[PDB]
This record gives structure tokens, C-alpha cells and sequence, in this order.
């Protein structure tokens, strides 16, 4: 229960449960980009 | 360079403790929880539900202590009562 | 309530509910059957 | 531009050149434009002495001509419409030679799996086509826009001109180029500006979210901004049912440039846009017509029968009661709503009371008209939780502070509204209705608004007996239990009878039996030609019958079961006038005037 | 559902009825209620569990909460000459639960 | 890198157009003398201040150019894009050629044009000893003279500006004739990219700012310098010019303070409204959206709500998009710049006698039989009922306000009830009488109308200040306020409307309101009896629901009900079945007039003051007191309505005036309320048939 979780044990993996309430918006992050320099005109790529 | 560029979905849920087991003398406390790329629209608001997960810590802009952190947990898998309702 | 029982005494028979505010002006399916419960309390026949 | 075409380029545009030298609709359209512009430009110049240059492409035609251009615009339209537009760019300069801007696309068809609800709009396939239905929810005010802005150097009379691109014009993520506006010359003079030798264009976003019928009940909703370009923005307005098609583009960089989370900011640019119809909508129908459709229309209309057919193929769902659904069938033809000259208009819609025993369809026919007017909108009447079915509520939080929205009537503004329970809908509406029924104007006089709006529109009662039941040897007026002015307001009141029987009650039985055991389509198109080509003007032959007419009832009726009024003379002239419309007569004849006083025989005795 | 202030943060809060789904939830003056905080009682002693369908959540939470209700007959005075219906204004059924 | 800012260049020339300004302003007769001239001699006389500049005369300026083979290098398809360069340098001519003052200054003027003069006069002085000095330095005008200019640094042109100028359009008859330029456009109509044109736009101008001082130029004082410096202000916002730019101290080490001078700040008056679509115009569906309006100058206060003109004026761009994020960069917020003002329903204040006027209503006058004939002409389009629409008519003349000299005032005005029941219009006399009513206002029973018969208050979007809106009765004033279903009002209502009857004003003392706020207004009622029509069997005061003291309010109360009858139901059916076969009236020896000329009769007619001879004065109280003593002593059973009071005789006597002054009589005869007491009688006599 969330009333037991502590500073102890954090970034452990934990089990919880409760109810969602909310959900939100299906926000968009990135997993490749390609990028540009506007003054080289050079060209890389990054990956997450 | 959007148009050669691969982009995901992630959500924003919060979970708060059950109504039913709470202390008398106040309101229910909650965590802010996401998820990311299949695990999305996987659940719906008002189900009954067990997360495993990464109780993990960021920074928020409030407006507090006087240094001071705000947990998260990033889901890294879900699982429910076999439907609620 | 008299708010209430006009819907139902319409998705009874023709299993929509229209609906009028100015906001939306929706016409959705209700799809029902009901099973429902009901008293002879005040049979007795009067006027008022 | 700047830059030298590569084959990557060249070839997608002369490939793009032998689908429209295959398919020449395209190629007779963009020419069916400029014929239309230089005549108006003749017209414009040469007796005082345009189309918003974009074509639909049907998906169809690529598929089976160019499999990998059509997963091309689909799949990575930033590098295969910029293209096609520059081919059509050039193709409108080899159809035209005549002396002497851009030329744009749009699309129609099926997309696969790409069409899909905002629900399940996600952060998967941004850059892919997409086509999105939903409600239009909300419209921003029509910005204008800069584009090139002009300057003036008074030192020496030259002019100068600068050009501004950004993130909305290419699909391409171009390089910014932040130019800024010059307010001095490159040798230092001073400027001024002239303000319309600019050129500007109108921006706009709509915000569309997921079709409530659809969506998954219970849930929130859950929305998507659209930028819609100088054409498209006339035609949406919030609440309509819409379908778009764009670019789902996800443009800036926020978070990983400038500094700290929320994702890129995701939105669709609009190519192309419809309304469309569904239930209780603020559009019509609007049905096209071929040639051919007409040519029926016409075979039928100099026949002596059609209205006893049509006011029967209404409903065969139900038994009897063609005296009445001859009415309702008027009432979708309606008047000719004339406006006179330096004086107050004057009503044409005819409004009808539905009453009768609690056995009767009156509940079920109007699911007839909701399904198959041109335009309407159904109400409870009770229920109408706004200010009713006509006014709203009005505040903002939004950059101007005000803003306005319509009830049920304000949007159905010339075809049919289906009110049923009649008698429940309080007080608070029916004399809102006196104000409507004969006068078609709404007015509010809030704190801030003082106005006056429109609401040229018709209207079906269905009502109760009061009583439970009711039968003719119950005097016949107070089981009408409403004031006795709505009683005139609306035109004609019909009361059905269900007193039990067993002769006319006997063949009922194998009717229904047959029914769970001429047609709706043709009829719209032939209303919508009725009503927009023919407006009958009346006739001699035909005028004096509701003289001899309505004059008798007043001696008669007045002795007798029901009240006769002024209001009920003009009710004989759009009777006969929409049975002119049925005729697709030119003029009113007498027959119409016979078949008005008819429908008022059956409707008062 | 309704706000809470601090970060304008939204919960639940249940009814007593939740709060006590073990054990039990004591009313009193149990005739001076309205509609609403009719309806919930009504609805968890006929049934134990107490819907929501409101501020886009959809539930059934559980009431399976045991009461002791305490009520003032209409004008103080019992009046022994008519029976507890008629003395109080409470109708039967919600009285027989 | 001239590639940037390239050249560019088109077919207008403005360095020779403003070669034919200067003719034109000069060279025009076919309307003292040279009317700009002598319209700038009364510049130079000091006696008016603003200049209307009007294409009707370029057009045929250009006629006699034209025709004579000289070229026009047309000005007005220029003008009507554009119009902020012209208008900047138009008046640039205007300085360069006008005449000397005449009339010698004085005390009794405009603190400005004193300001002014003596700039003026000091900037000829510096020419004067600079010219003298150069001269003086051991050694030709042109050559001289450019060297004094050049030196020197002045006072600009536009800062001694003594007068602001605008334009107005060409009506379209000068369009046709010698066959564009101002379509009145909708404000859906206008498609953004008409920006920079001058276009004409009519609607109802829902809301207007207060006039305020908004400045175009701030001057500063420096000590140290003795120079002035002047910041022109050109955007909502400005910076204060604090670190002194004088051309003494930018060559200087110290680098001295300055000070604003705010009457040496050049302003002008601004104002600004909403125009709301005119509702007709609106297409099936849609909303009346609004514009924003911007004025400047000696147009201000020509607009005022709740009525409905032409505005023509130059429609431009101002800098605003949204809130940073709900952009898509380099949009505009839109403005119109007004320029000149007509407007449908005129203001009654404006009447004035001129060549054109008088022989309108003269021509009017002539037919005789004037009463009637307006009487009938008020909306001819309804069946017969002629002593409703004739008392009407009276309505609108409504009598004479009177003070008592001594802290006492009685309504000079006429309060109307027109009961009746079903089919018998009404509305469409109730919107008649609002069309034909400048300032004329209509409402209806319920809803908004709590706030909408009383002042709101609002924090006023464009200034930080709180405003009082207006309500119907007070949007409507010294005018017709149309009041329908009236019934179906409630208390809040009546108790607002019954105080506005009896008196001109209002009172109000809730929350942020403490005010009392001037009505006047004419109240012009329909309603309905209980049962929508009469019963018989029920005496009047029982039929009637409105009590008795609200009804003594009305003047005159119409029993304006229908029986059915033989013979004349069939003229009204022909009337209505000619009346709808097309739009015209009857083929009677008679014209319905023109509502316009009516109103002009109307606006001479309120200007008369009428006096009661004591030969009536003795009648109309004998009258009186015999129908007062009927009143009282017989009609007090069955059919009997009401009393007879001392403000029924008030009501004779005010339409008495009213009759008077639409004979145009400076005296009040005899014959006039013989006619008064018959329509307060015949109101009720319909009750027997
Ligand atoms: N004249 C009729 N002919 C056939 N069916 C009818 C008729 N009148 C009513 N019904 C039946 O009634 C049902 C529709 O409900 P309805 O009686 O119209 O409700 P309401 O009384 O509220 O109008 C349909 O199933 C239809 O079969
Ligand atoms: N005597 C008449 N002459 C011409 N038209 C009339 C007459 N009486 C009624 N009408 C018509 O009837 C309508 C009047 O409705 P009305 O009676 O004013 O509603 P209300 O019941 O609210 O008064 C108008 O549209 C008008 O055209
Ligand atoms: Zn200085």
C-alpha cells in the first residue's frame, strides 16, 4: 500500500495497486530524431 | 528534421488509494504514474488495478520544502482485476 | 423526476434519447431492455 | 527553389504527368476554373464601363496506376504532394496562354487503417496521411496573416519588399529564417508602408473532438487542433459533424532545445475538409442531383395522383392516417416565406400539433422526419436544460472575454424541429414560442447582448391527453389543456381517435405481421428541387375559394367545436401554396385551395 | 469526485458508507436529509455498493457497512395511538430495510 | 546586399499626384469661390476644424480633364487602397497653400490656436537671424535659402496641425452615373485581405468606450538645451525618451534631464465600438460576429448604441495573435479606422432647415388631411383599426415635457397598452412602430429581462474602469420602448416598469449600484387577457389581469378584440390576399408615405411648444368632472372599468398638445380635444360589439 512506501527502496521496483482516476492526453516523445546545423549544413543523428 | 523522425506515446495517469481503506481524518494521498508505447490506453479511469514499478524521483516547479524531491513511478508493466464493472 | 422519466418514456419505446442544448445536439442509441419494480401504493382513487 | 532538383524530385513530378494525361478529369476541372474566373473578370471588366484554386483527387485512381505513390502520399507526404502541386502548378500554365500564384491539393476516399478516430490519433504515424471525424468544437477568430509586406523609400520613390515564410507553408521543416520587419532602408532612409500592396491570408485552428455516438461512453473527450489555410475557413462552425484529412505534423522543439516535462506540440494542417450529415446536425442532407434524377421529377409532376402516393410511401410502417401525413409532407415543402418591401416579413413555415390517445404513433412518426428531413433537429421538450431549445448561456475565459452560442431552434434555422411530450415543456418555453411562431425572431437583452437573432423555422406537437384518454362525447377542448393562443399559434391541430373498435381493428393484425415480414430516397431529392427552384405565385382561380372558405368557417365553427382567426386565413394560402410546390406549378391553381380545406375539415371536425 | 485546492489536485471522496465498508456508519438525525444523501443510504442497504459515474470515472465501490440511524418522531410526542409509519415521516420501505 | 529589401516597382507615381492635389484643391468650381479655398479661410478664420474631403467632386474634377485631353492619373482607385499614405500627405498640400488668418487673435479662443501661433511665429524668427548671421560672415535666396532650412532644425508641419481631415466615399449613383467603391459590406463579407482598403460596413453598433484622450506625440522640455524634443507615438505603448536626445547635448558631455509637457503633447480624441452584423444578413446558421472600430478626432461622438449606420473608413491591421503559444507567427488583430458616418434612423437633435428639407415636408403639408394621411400610413400593411395607428402618431409627437420653474417635473410623454386577443396583430404594429422609431427598442416577456430592464455593471474591456450597460429601457431613451406578451412578465419586471410610466428614471441600490438613471421613454404595451381572448360574462377589471394602479399608468388602453362578422372579414381577406399576391398596398386614391418624410414631419413637429387657450381650459375641466362623476357614480357595475382621474385629464391634455403640434400650431384650439376625449371613449366602445 502506498501509505507504506518509503524512502527506503527507491528506484527498486515496487508493487502497488489502487484506482485511476485520470489518464490524461497521449503526449508524443521522441525515439529517433534526425537534426540539422543551420550553419554547418551538417547532419547527425540521435536515438533514445 | 520532423518529417525523418520516429515519435512514441506516453500517458499520465495518478492512482490513489482505494476510498474504501483510508484514514478518517483526511483525504486520500496519490502518485503521479506514466507509461509508455503498447502500455497506453491499456486501462480506463475507475478500474481496479496492480502496478509494478519504478518509485522513482523528479523535480517539480512549485507553487514545498526547502530541498525537496516529488516520487513518480514509470510503469514498466500493469495488470487488473479481469474487468471492473 | 420529471427530468428523469421523460427520456425513459421515450427510450422504451423508440430506444434513442435525443437531446437539445445548445452545446451538442446528440442522438444516441440507448439500446435497453429494463426489468423493473414497482409498488401499488396509492391505488386508491382520488383526484389532487 | 534555390537549391537543384534532384530526380528524387524531377521524377515524382513526371510520373505525376502521366496520371493526369490518363485521367482527364483533372486536367478539363483546373480549366473549368479559369473559364469560370475570366468570365467573372469579363464580367467585372467589360459591363461596369473566384474558386479557391484547390481539386479533390479520388485515392482510387492511384492505386491501381502507381502502388508506390500511393504509399507515398500516404506514408511520407512531405516529399510526394509538393511535388504534384508543382506539376499541377505547371499543368494550369499549359492549359491556359492567356497573359499572366499557387495551385494546391485535396484528396477523398478510403485510407485504411489511416482513418481512424482522435481517440486513437496517436504518436505512432504523425507524419502519414490521416483523416479524422469528429465535432468542430470550437473556431477561432479569422486572423489575417502576413506573407510579403511592402515599403516605401520617399527619398526616391522606390518601393521595397520583403517575405516571410515559417512553420505552417511548407510540409518540409525548412530552415527559419527569422527576418525581421524593416522600418529603414539599407542605406538608412526612412519608410513608410503600404498597407494593401501586402498581401495577406487568413488563418485559423479548430479544435475537433471524437464523435460522441462512437466513442466508448463513460470516457472523456479527447481533441486535436486543425490549422486551416485561406479556403477551408468558411466552412466549419462548431458543432457540425466533420471529417478532415491533413498532416499530422509535430512540429517545434520543446524540451530538448531552449531548456525544462510535455511533448512536441502535435497538430493536423487541414487539406481538405466536408461537412457531413448526421442525426440532429446543423447541415443538410444535400443531395447532388444528376440530369437524370431531374427527368423523373418531371415525368411525375403533370400526373393528376402523385400526392395521394407520396403522402402514402412516407410510412409504411404505420396504418391509416394518410389525411394526416399528407400535412407533414406540406410541412417539408413549406410556403414561399415573403419579405416585403419596407415592411416586416412574413411567415411561410406551417407548424403542426400531433395529439391523440396514448396508443398512437404520434412518439414513432417523428423518427420518420428526423431520419429523412432535409434538416432537423428532435427535442423533449422538458429536458431542453439549456435556456430551452432557442437561447444559451454566454461567458469566455479565451483572449476576448465574450462569446455566443445557439439552442436547438437558432440552429435548425429553416427546416424542422420535432418536439414531442409537448406538454411537458414548461411555461418558460411555450410563451418564448409565442415569440417565435408568427414573428421568427428571437430576442435576449442579457447584460451584455441586446440583440436580435434569427429562427425562420418549422415545428411538429406531439401532446397527451391530460386525462390519460380521452373520446369525442368528453367536450373537445379542455382535453387540449394549453392556453387557447398556442392553440392558434400552431396551424393545424389534429386529434386522433383509438376508442377500440374490431372492423378496422381486424386487418391491423396482418399489417404489422406483413410489416415485421415512392421510396424514402427519391424523396429528398425531390423536395430540395421543389423547394429551391419553385415559388408559387397565387392565382385568381384560387384566391376566392379561401375567401368563401375561411368567411363560412367564422359564421359556422364559431357555433360550433373550434375557434376561427385571421391566423388561420393565411394558413389556407401556404397550404395550397406548398400543394403548388407538389405540382411544381408555376402558379397557385384552384385544386390547391379545394385541397386546403380538406386537410381543415379532417383536422376540425 | 470532487477538488481538493493544494495543486488543484482531484480525488474521491467516498460517503461514510465507503469509509466504513468493513464496519459501520452511525447517522443521526436521520430524518433531516434531502434527495441526494437519501438515495446513497437507500442504494447501500439495498445493495451494498455504492455507484459512481461521474467526472469521467465509472465505478461500483463497495458499502457493505452495517448502520445505527437515529431519528425524532414528526412533533416529539410519540403519539401511541397511531403506528411508527404514520408517526414518523419515513414510508415503509426504506423503513423495513 | 541590396537583394535584400529589393526593388520593386508599380503604376502609381505618388510624386506627380500630389502634382494634381494641388490643382484640385485650387481648381474646383463646380460647387467664396474655390470652395477648399474659402473652407480654409474659415481654417484661417479659426471657426471650424475639420475637413471632409469627398470623391463625388475628384470624380468630376477628372471630367473636366478628361474631356478637355488631359490626363487623369486616376486618385480614386488609388484612394480607395491605401488611404494612410493620403491621408498624411493630402494634407501636406493643405499646409503648403491656405490663407493668412483674419480674424486677429484673441482672449475669447482655444487655448490651441494660441500654442500653435507661437511656434508658428518662432520658427519664422530662427530662419530670420540665421539668414542675417549667414549673411553677415563676409558673404542668392534660392541658395541662401536651402542653406537657412538645412541649418536650422523646426517645429514639423504635423505638429502644428491645426485641423484633422478626412474622407468620405462616393455614393454609388456617382458610381452609375458616368459609370465599385463602397459596397456597404457584411461583416462576414469582408475576407481579411481587403486590408488597407477604404470600404463601407453597416450594422448595429452594440458597445462603445467613453472618449478619452489618446496621444499621438509626446512633447518634453529639456532646461539645459532649451530645445524641445517631441516622440512621436504610434503604438498602443511607448517608453520614455527620459535620456535627452537634443542635438545641444549629443555633442556635449553631460548629457541633461527632461521633463513631459502635457499640453504641448499633441492627442486626439479616441474612441472605439463594436459593430455586430446586421441580423438579416447573417447567413442560415450562423452568429452575428463582431468588429472593432477605432476612432480618432472631431468624428467621436457621432456614433452612439443601439442604432444602426454606414460607417466608411480605412481597415487595417494591428499587432496582436493570441497568447505566444496559440500562434502560427506574424498574424494580426484587425481594426477599421472611421472616417465618416451616416446613419438609417437619425438623431431627432439634428433638424435644421436647408434647401432640400422644407419643401419635403411642405409637399407633405399640401394634401391636406395630414393626420390621416400619416395615420394611415403608419404600417398600412395591417387591415383598417385606424384610431389605434392615429393615436400611434401621437406616441411619437408625444406632447410637451414641462418644468415648473421650481423643482417639480410631469411626463411630457405617452404610455400605451394594446390589449386585445389572438389574430388581431400585434407585433408587427409593435415592430413598426420600432422601425419607424429612431432610437425604437423591442422586447419580450421573460428571460434576460430582469438585467435587461435595468443597468448591469462591467468592467470595460478596453480601459480599466467599471461602466453601467443599459437595459431596454435605458438603451432605448427620449423614444419608443416595445413591450409584448406582457403578461408573462413578473414582479421584478413590472416594478421597474410601473416607476418608469409614472416618471422619467429608475432607481437602483443592490451591490456595486447606487444610482438613479434617466428613462425616458415612451412604453407602448401588447397583452393578452386570462383566457388569450375576452369572456363576456366577466367585467372588465376581472378579465384584465394587470391591476388597476399599473393601468391607470396607460393613457390609453386599446380593447383591441375581434367578433366575427359577415361583411367585414371579407375586406381584410382581400386586403391580405392583395397584399400577399405581391408587395404593394391597395390601388386607393392615396400614397402610404415614404417612413423617412415622416420622420423628418415628425423631428419639425416636436419642435413645437404648444399654449392652451382658457376657452378650452374651462371645457376640458367641465368634461372632466361630468366624466369623472359618471365614472364614480354611474360605471361602477357590470361592464364598468376603472376611475377617472386627475391623470386622465393629464392624458387629454398631452394629446391635445400632441394633436396641435401635428397641426404644426403654436395654440392649443377646442377642436383639438373634442377629438382627444373621442379616442379615449372609442378605445372601449369595441367592448359592446
Ligand atoms: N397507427 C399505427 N400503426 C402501426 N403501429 C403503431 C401505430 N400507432 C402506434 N404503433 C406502434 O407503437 C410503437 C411506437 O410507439 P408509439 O405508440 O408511437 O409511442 P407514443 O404513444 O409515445 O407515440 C410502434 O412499435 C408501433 O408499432
Ligand atoms: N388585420 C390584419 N391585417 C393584415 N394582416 C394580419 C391581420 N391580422 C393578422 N394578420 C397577420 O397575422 C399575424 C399577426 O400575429 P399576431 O396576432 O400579432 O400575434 P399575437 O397573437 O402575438 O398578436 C401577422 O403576420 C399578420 O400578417
Ligand atoms: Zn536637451
Amino acid at each position: 500500500p502506498l501509505r507504506d512506501l518509503d524512502s527506503e527502496h527507491v528506484s527498486k521496483i515496487v508493487r502497488l495497486s489502487g484506482i485511476i482516476i485520470s489518464t490524461s492526453v497521449l503526449s508524443s516523445r521522441a525515439t529517433y530524431l534526425s537534426i540539422m546545423c543551420r550553419n554547418c549544413r551538417h547532419t547527425t543523428s540521435i536515438t533514445i | 528534421i520532423h518529417e525523418s523522425s520516429k515519435f512514441i506515446d506516453q500517458q499520465f495517469l495518478k492512482l490513489q488509494e482505494i476510498p474504501e481503506l483510508v484514514p478518517v481524518g483526511e483525504m486520500p494521498r496519490n502518485l503521479t504514474m506514466t507509461c509508455d508505447r503498447y502500455l497506453t490506453n491499456k486501462v480506463i479511469p475507475g478500474t481496479r488495478v496492480t502496478i509494478v514499478g519504478i518509485y522513482s524521483i523528479y523535480n517539480s516547479k512549485n507553487g514545498s520544502g526547502v530541498a525537496i524531491r516529488t516520487p513518480y513511478i514509470k510503469i514498466l508493466g500493469i495488470q487488473s482485476d479481469v474487468e471492473t464493472s | 423526476r420529471d427530468e428523469d422519466r421523460v427520456a425513459i418514456h421515450e427510450a422504451m419505446e423508440q430506444q434513442t434519447i435525443s437531446i437539445a442544448k445548445a452545446g451538442i445536439t446528440t442522438v444516441l442509441n440507448s439500446r435497453t431492455s429494463v426489468l423493473a419494480a414497482a409498488n401499488p401504493i396509492y391505488g386508491r382513487y382520488d383526484d389532487l | 527553389t534555390f537549391f537543384a532538383p534532384d530526380a528524387v524530385f524531377g521524377d515524382r513530378v513526371r510520373r505525376f504527368q502521366e496520371f493526369l494525361d490518363t485521367f482527364t478529369s483533372y486536367r478539363d476541372s483546373v480549366r473549368s476554373i479559369q473559364v469560370y474566373n475570366s468570365n467573372n473578370a469579363a464580367n467585372y471588366n467589360d459591363d461596369q464601363d473566384i474558386l479557391p484554386h484547390r481539386i479533390i483527387i479520388s485515392l482510387d485512381d492511384l492505386r491501381e496506376f502507381d502502388r508506390s505513390f500511393w504509399s507515398g502520399i500516404l506514408v511520407e507526404p512531405a516529399y510526394f504532394i509538393p511535388p504534384a502541386e508543382k506539376a499541377l502548378t505547371d499543368l494550369a500554365d499549359s492549359m491556359d496562354d492567356v497573359p499572366h500564384h499557387p495551385w494546391k491539393l485535396s484528396f477523398k476516399g478510403s485510407f485504411g487503417a489511416h482513418a481512424l478516430s482522435p481517440r486513437t490519433l496517436t504518436a505512432q504515424h504523425l507524419n502519414k496521411l490521416v483523416s479524422v471525424e469528429g465535432i468542430v468544437t470550437k473556431t477561432s477568430l479569422v486572423r489575417p496573416k502576413l506573407i510579403r509586406s511592402v515599403h516605401y523609400a520617399a527619398k526616391t520613390g522606390r518601393f521595397h519588399y520583403r517575405d516571410y515564410t515559417d512553420a505552417t507553408t511548407t510540409l518540409t521543416t525548412r530552415i527559419p529564417t527569422p527576418a525581421i520587419y524593416p522600418t529603414e532602408d539599407t542605406e538608412g532612409n526612412k519608410l513608410t508602408t503600404e498597407y494593401g500592396y501586402s498581401t495577406f491570408i487568413d488563418h485559423q485552428r479548430i479544435t475537433v473532438q471524437e464523435m460522441p455516438e462512437m466513442a466508448p461512453a463513460g470516457q472523456l473527450p479527447r481533441s486535436i487542433d486543425v490549422i486551416l489555410d485561406d479556403d477551408l475557413v468558411d466552412k466549419t462552425k462548431p458543432g457540425d459533424r466533420v471529417n478532415v484529412v491533413g498532416v499530422f505534423k509535430s512540429l517545434g522543439a520543446g524540451g530538448m532545445n531552449q531548456s525544462n516535462l510535455i511533448g512536441f506540440k502535435t497538430l493536423i494542417l487541414g487539406n481538405t475538409v466536408y461537412p457531413l450529415h448526421a442525426r440532429s446536425t446543423g447541415v443538410a442532407a444535400r443531395q447532388m442531383l444528376t440530369d437524370f434524377d431531374i427527368r423523373n421529377i418531371n415525368k411525375l409532376s403533370k400526373k393528376k395522383d402523385i400526392f395521394d402516393i407520396l403522402s402514402q410511401s412516407l410510412a409504411p410502417s404505420i396504418y391509416g392516417h394518410d389525411h394526416i401525413k399528407k400535412a407533414i409532407l406540406l410541412m417539408l415543402m413549406g410556403g414561399v416565406e415573403k419579405n416585403l418591401e419596407n415592411g416586416s416579413h412574413l411567415r411561410g413555415d406551417i407548424n403542426i400539433l400531433m395529439v391523440g390517445d396514448p396508443s398512437t404513433a404520434k412518439s414513432q412518426l417523428l423518427r420518420f422526419v428526423l431520419n429523412t428531413a432535409s434538416l432537423a433537429i428532435a427535442t423533449t421538450g422538458r429536458g431542453s436544460s439549456g435556456v430551452g431549445l432557442t437561447a444559451a448561456v454566454t461567458t469566455d475565459r479565451e483572449t476576448g472575454e465574450r462569446r455566443l452560442e445557439a439552442g436547438a431552434m437558432v440552429l435548425a434555422d429553416r427546416g424542422v424541429v420535432c418536439i414531442d411530450e409537448f406538454d411537458k415543456m414548461t411555461d418558460v418555453d411555450r410563451v418564448a414560442i409565442h415569440e417565435v411562431m408568427e414573428q421568427q425572431t428571437v430576442t435576449i437583452a442579457k447584460a451584455g447582448i441586446h440583440t436580435t437573432l434569427n429562427a425562420r423555422c418549422s415545428v411538429i406537437a406531439a401532446a397527451n391527453p391530460v386525462f390519460g384518454q380521452y373520446d369525442v362525447n368528453r367536450d373537445p377542448h379542455q382535453n387540449i389543456a394549453l392556453p387557447d393562443s398556442l392553440l392558434s399559434r400552431f396551424d393545424l391541430l389534429f386529434v386522433v381517435t383509438d376508442d377500440i373498435n374490431e372492423i378496422r381493428d381486424r386487418s391491423i393484425s396482418e399489417h404489422v405481421l406483413r410489416t415485421h415480414r415512392v421510396t424514402i430516397p427519391f424523396l429528398r431529392k425531390y423536395v430540395q428541387y421543389a423547394k429551391e427552384r419553385v415559388i408559387p405565385q397565387l392565382t385568381q382561380e384560387a384566391i376566392n375559394v379561401i375567401v368563401k372558405n375561411y368567411t363560412d368557417l367564422r359564421n359556422d365553427d364559431n357555433t360550433k367545436k373550434s375557434p376561427i382567426t385571421a391566423r388561420t386565413l393565411e394558413t389556407l394560402i401556404r397550404l395550397a401554396t406548398a400543394h403548388a410546390k407538389v405540382r411544381l406549378s408555376k402558379t397557385v391553381n384552384k385544386v390547391d385551395a379545394k385541397v386546403a380545406a380538406n386537410l381543415l375539415r379532417f383536422a376540425l371536425l | 469526485v470532487r477538488k481538493d485546492p493544494i495543486t488543484k489536485e482531484w480525488t474521491l471522496e467516498g460517503g461514510a458508507l465507503v469509509l466504513a465498508d468493513k464496519g459501520v456508519c452511525l447517522i443521526d438525525e436521520f430524518d433531516k436529509m434531502n434527495d441526494q444523501d437519501r438515495t446513497s443510504i437507500h442504494e447501500a442497504m439495498e445493495q451494498q455498493s455504492i455507484s459512481i459515474s461521474k467526472a469521467g470515472i465509472v465505478t461500483t465501490l463497495q458499502a457493505r457497512c452495517s448502520i445505527i440511524a437515529a431519528a425524532n418522531p414528526n412533533g416529539g410526542r410519540y403519539n401511541s395511538t397511531l403506528p411508527l409509519a404514520q408517526n414518523v415521516s419515513l414510508t415503509e420501505p426504506i423503513l423495513s430495510r | 546586399m541590396s537583394a535584400a529589401l529589393p526593388s520593386i516597382q508599380l503604376p502609381v507615381d505618388y510624386n506627380n499626384l500630389f502634382n494634381e492635389i494641388t490643382d484640385f484643391l485650387v481648381t474646383f468650381k463646380q460647387d467664396k469661390g474655390p470652395k477648399y479655398m474659402a473652407m480654409l479661410q474659415k481654417v484661417a478664420n479659426r471657426e471650424l476644424n475639420s475637413v471632409i474631403i469627398d470623391l463625388d467632386d475628384i470624380l468630376q474634377y477628372q471630367n473636366e480633364k478628361f474631356l478637355q485631353g488631359t490626363q487623369a492619373d486616376d486618385l480614386v482607385s488609388a484612394i480607395q487602397q491605401n488611404a494612410n499614405h493620403f491621408t498624411e500627405l493630402f494634407c501636406r498640400a493643405i499646409d503648403n497653400n491656405m490663407p493668412l488668418p483674419t480674424k486677429e487673435i484673441d482672449y475669447k479662443d482655444d487655448v490651441l490656436d494660441v500654442i500653435l501661433n507661437q511656434r508658428r511665429l518662432r520658427n519664422e524668427r530662427m530662419l530670420s537671424d540665421r539668414t542675417n548671421e549667414i549673411r553677415s560672415e563676409n558673404l542668392m535666396n534660392d541658395a541662401l535659402r536651402e542653406v537657412v532650412e538645412d541649418e536650422t532644425e523646426l517645429f514639423p508641419p504635423n505638429l502644428t496641425r491645426r485641423y484633422f481631415l478626412y474622407f468620405k466615399p462616393l455614393s454609388q449613383n456617382c458610381a452609375r452615373r458616368y459609370r465599385i467603391s463602397s459596397k456597404p459590406l457584411s461583416v462576414r463579407q469582408i475576407k481579411g485581405d481587403f486590408l488597407g482598403q477604404l470600404i463601407t460596413v453597416r450594422g448595429i453598433i452594440t458597445r462603445v468606450s467613453d472618449v478619452k484622450p489618446a496621444v499621438e506625440v509626446i512633447a518634453y522640455t529639456c532646461d539645459q538645451c532649451g530645445y524641445e524634443v517631441f516622440q512621436e507615438v504610434n503604438s498602443r505603448t511607448f517608453t520614455p525618451l527620459s535620456e535627452c536626445t537634443s542635438e545641444e547635448c549629443s555633442q556635449n558631455q553631460t548629457k541633461g534631464q527632461l521633463f513631459m509637457s502635457t499640453r504641448a503633447s499633441k492627442f486626439s480624441a479616441f474612441q472605439e465600438c463594436k459593430i455586430q452584423e446586421l441580423s438579416q444578413q447573417v447567413p442560415v446558421g450562423h452568429i452575428p460576429r463582431s468588429l472593432n472600430i477605432h476612432v480618432n478626432g472631431t468624428l467621436v461622438r457621432s456614433l452612439s448604441p443601439g442604432d444602426i449606420v454606414d460607417v466608411t473608413g480605412i481597415f487595417l491591421p494591428a499587432p496582436y495573435t493570441g497568447f505566444k503559444a496559440l500562434k502560427a507567427g506574424l498574424l494580426t488583430e484587425t481594426y477599421l479606422e472611421a472616417q465618416f458616418v451616416r446613419q438609417h434612423k437619425k438623431k431627432f437633435a439634428s433638424f435644421s432647415l436647408t434647401s432640400d428639407v422644407e419643401e419635403r415636408v411642405m409637399e407633405l403639408i399640401t394634401s391636406g388631411d395630414v393626420y390621416n394621411r400619416l395615420a394611415k400610413s403608419i404600417a398600412p400593411e395591417i387591415y383598417g383599426n385606424l384610431d389605434v395607428k392615429k393615436a400611434l402618431l401621437l406616441l411619437l409627437v408625444g406632447g410637451v415635457d414641462k418644468r415648473v420653474g421650481d423643482g417639480m417635473k410631469i411626463r411630457g410623454d405617452i404610455n400605451v397598452c394594446l390589449m386585445g386577443d389572438p389574430g388581431v396583430a400585434k407585433s408587427q404594429l409593435l415592430k413598426a412602430i420600432c422601425k419607424i422609431s429612431p432610437r425604437g427598442v423591442y422586447t419580450t416577456g421573460k428571460g434576460s429581462s430582469g438585467v435587461g430592464l435595468t443597468a448591469a455593471v462591467m468592467k470595460d474591456p478596453v480601459t480599466d474602469e467599471m461602466i453601467l450597460e443599459g437595459g431596454a429601457l435605458v438603451l432605448a431613451d427620449n423614444g419608443i420602448c416595445c413591450i409584448d406578451e406582457f403578461d408573462k412578465m413578473d414582479e421584478s419586471d413590472r416594478t421597474a416598469i410601473h416607476e418608469v410610466m409614472e416618471q422619467q428614471t429608475i432607481s437602483i441600490s443592490k451591490a456595486g449600484i447606487n444610482t438613479t438613471l434617466n428613462a425616458r421613454t415612451s412604453i407602448l404595451a401588447a397583452a393578452n387577457p386570462l383566457y388569450g381572448r375576452y369572456n363576456p360574462r366577466l367585467s372588465p377589471l376581472d378579465n384584465i389581469n394587470l391591476p388597476a394602479a399599473l393601468l391607470s399608468r396607460f393613457d390609453i388602453l386599446f380593447l383591441m378584440l375581434d367578433i366575427p362578422s359577415r361583411d367585414d372579414d371579407e375586406k381584410l381577406a382581400e386586403h391580405v390576399t392583395y397584399v400577399h399576391m405581391h408587395n404593394k398596398q391597395p390601388d386607393l386614391d392615396f400614397t402610404p408615405v415614404e417612413p423617412s418624410k415622416m420622420r423628418e414631419y415628425i423631428a419639425y413637429a416636436k419642435t413645437k411648444r404648444p399654449v392652451m387657450s382658457e376657452a378650452v381650459n374651462d371645457y376640458v375641466v367641465q368634461a372632466y368632472i361630468r366624466l369623472r362623476q359618471d365614472s364614480k357614480r354611474e360605471m361602477d357595475s357590470k361592464f364598468s372599468f376603472g376611475q377617472a382621474t386627475p391623470r386622465t385629464l393629464l392624458g387629454i391634455i398631452r394629446l391635445s398638445q400632441a394633436l396641435a403640434k401635428l397641426r404644426l400650431a403654436d395654440m392649443v384650439d377646442i377642436d383639438d380635444v373634442e377629438e382627444a376625449l373621442r379616442l379615449v371613449r372609442v378605445s372601449k366602445e369595441s367592448l359592446y360589439q
